[PDB]
């Protein structure tokens, strides 16, 4: 009302919050993602879901254990900490084919699931 | 006994009623930023 | 074109802040109904869940990703409109670019992100492709064998009643067939605006669901 | 040849899967998650007595005594009221968990008949990978199914043919396939590698040799020359 | 709703087991005829094939 100009309302910053705690008899280390909320209140990693603090963000590919969200989960590894990664990707196994080629399997399991 | 506004393993424990918790994503309460200020406007000089 | 809905908005509601606008007593008097608040939370999220194994359950058949080759060298078969483009950033495909064109968290309701992300459901979709197209009916069973696309195709011949002369006789035929089916299908899709209905009511019937919960 | 080999196969999967039940609590939490949404349900409603709703007191006799039954009996009413609608809200989501409960249980009459009392054609469905058979374990509220599946875990990549034209009939084998090992050249199936003798037994005449680049001759075996 | 998305849910993993794992067997499920195969593609929040 006082000058002309336009502002956008994003409502401010909120969601909820996750606490990412491993098994107590193995590990106590407990670290925090705010759902939904930059990093404003809050070493400290930020992601598409919210701000993560207590886990530090690895490039490397180990088994996607506990998931966090847009894809980024954690895992208990190297002392020993919380380390939130991008799921794994995988090895890239499509090659051209042709009349030729075939993938014989040689064993198998009988697996009780 | 365990106080539930110490450390947010202590929010978790006291939200799930368990002294033994395993893996696994939890939720313990709702972030949220405080009402810094209060914005009242007025037109310039109505 | 089988449209299907699989997620859903995965949704939540914190109690404190949805009913009570910065009210403590009020967070206070709800829980003086008890556990509803709660029991509603552990069930939306309970949902969230679901959806979150569905697309494990759905998209996820595979447990470890797989990717498109850069030589899309399968008989003919045009699948430039069906497996993403890397030239564009998403690595995602012509069809679902008009799919995700033809749809259309403020008011205490929070609209929680899919664990996978919309990237990642694509690349997904992309391996789950590539399984079929290269690696067979075998992908979701394990680890996943090499399998010819026209060798499908002539026993599925082999399994209705025709033979697989036509391979080597009218590969190219087939293939204008099955491309000029997906013209067609790429025609309705830009000119219907019901041909995706089952998906749009979906997210309709999801988006009046909110917008009911805010006109409530 | 070898039933004593691929029974031992079995019997040490079933060994590896004992072992894992007794190493896994969380194995049967499907069972236990469920019984859970039963349990803490249950609870919800043990809870519901303590949940007034804003009534005065708790207790069914310290509200008769101390209101006039004109009040007393509203009250009440309203209670009673508030416990009914926990009633319909613990029915209605129950109802909807047994709606699951019922889905997983025809369901599981799909998996008592298609994977027990027979062989499911549905893959993914009676177990990850092909499915061959199913045991039944019976536990506390559900059942627990041991889903014998076929899953491959190696595999070495092969050599396959386009065709064999040998007097002007293009050659498609029916059954088996032209493959190669590194040196032989044999007749094999899709699935399983068995070298046999190239003849008649393991071709038949189709398509043609008209189109065919790279053509190939080779031997047609006849029994009677 | 989600329940009926459940049904479907199920419904879309026996389809991508056997509309996308290999040949339907199963009648008009993958598709009116002779079900041949699928191909999925993903939607916001949904699939198509």
């Amino acid at each position: 009302p006082q000058t002309l100009e336009i502002l956008d309302i994003t409502p401010c910053s909120f969601g909820g919050v996750s606490v990412i705690t491993p098994g107590t008899n193995t590990s106590n280390q407990v670290a925090v993602l705010y759902q939904g909320v930059n990093c404003t209140e809050v070493n400290v990693f930020q992601t598409r879901a919210g701000c993560l603090i207590g886990a530090e963000h690895v490039n490397n590919s180990y088994e996607c254990d506990i998931p966090i969200g847009a894809g980024i989960c954690a895992s208990y590894q190297t002392s020993q900490s919380i380390i939130a990664y991008t799921m794994s990707l995988g090895a890239e196994n499509s090659v051209a084919y042709s009349n030729n080629s075939i993938a014989i399997p040689t064993n198998f399991t009988i697996s009780v699931t | 006994a365990v106080d539930c506004a110490l450390d947010p393993l202590s929010e978790t424990k006291c939200t799930l009623k368990s002294f033994t918790v395993e893996k696994g994503i939890y939720q313990t309460s709702n972030f949220r930023v405080q009402p810094t200020e209060s914005i009242v406007r007025f037109p310039n000089i109505l | 074109t089988e449209i299907l809905p699989v997620s859903m908005t995965k949704t939540s509601v914190d109690c404190t802040m949805y009913i009570c606008g910065d009210s403590t007593e009020c967070s206070n008097l709800l829980l003086q109904y008890g556990s509803f608040c709660t029991q509603l939370n552990r069930a939306l999220t309970g949902i969230a869940v679901e959806q979150d194994k569905n697309t494990q359950e759905v998209f996820a058949q595979v447990k470890q990703i797989y990717k498109t080759p850069p030589i899309k060298d399968f008989g003919g078969f045009n699948f430039s409109q069906i497996l993403p483009d890397p030239s564009k950033p998403s690595k995602r495909s012509f069809i679902e670019d008009l799919l995700f064109n033809k749809v259309t968290k403020f008011n205490g309701l929070t609209v929680l992100p899919p664990l996978l992300t919309d990237e990642m459901i694509a690349q997904y979709t992309s391996a789950l492709l590539a399984g079929t197209i290269t690696s067979g009916w075998t992908f979701g069973a394990g680890a996943a064998l090499q399998i010819p696309f026209a060798m499908q195709m002539a026993y599925r011949f082999n399994g209705i009643g025709v033979t697989q002369n036509v391979l080597y006789e009218n590969q190219k035929l087939i293939a204008n067939q099955f491309n000029s089916a997906i013209g067609k299908i790429q025609d309705s899709l830009s000119s219907t605006a019901s041909a995706l209905g089952k998906l749009q009511n979906v997210v309709n019937q999801n988006a009046q669901a909110l917008n009911t919960l805010v006109k409530q | 040849e070898n039933q004593k080999l691929i029974a031992n196969q079995f019997n040490s999967a079933i060994g590896k899967i004992q072992d894992s039940l007794s190493s896994t609590a969380s194995a049967l939490g499907k069972l236990q998650n469920v019984v859970n949404q039963n349990a803490q349900a249950l609870n919800t409603l043990v809870k519901q007595l303590s949940s007034n709703f804003g009534a005065i007191s708790s207790v069914l006799n310290d509200i008769l005594s101390r209101l006039d039954p004109p009040e007393a009996e509203v009250q009440i009413d309203r209670l009673i009221t508030g416990r009914l609608q926990s009633l319909q809200t613990y029915v209605t989501q129950q109802l909807i968990r047994a709606a699951e409960i019922r889905a997983s249980a025809n369901l599981a009459a799909t998996k008592m008949s298609e994977c027990v009392l027979g062989q499911s054609k549905r893959v993914d469905f009676c177990g990850k990978g092909y499915h061959l058979m199913s045991f039944p374990q019976s536990a506390p509220h559900g059942v627990v199914f041991l889903h014998v599946t076929y899953v491959p875990a190696q595999e070495k990549n092969f050599t396959t043919a386009p065709a064999i034209c040998h007097d002007g009939k293009a050659h498609f084998p029916r059954e088996g396939v032209f493959v190669s090992n590194g040196t032989h050249w044999f007749v094999t199936q899709r699935n399983f590698y068995e070298p046999q003798i190239i003849t008649t037994d393991n071709t038949f005449v189709s398509g043609n040799c008209d189109v065919v680049i790279g053509i190939v001759n080779n031997t047609v075996y006849d029994p009677l020359q």
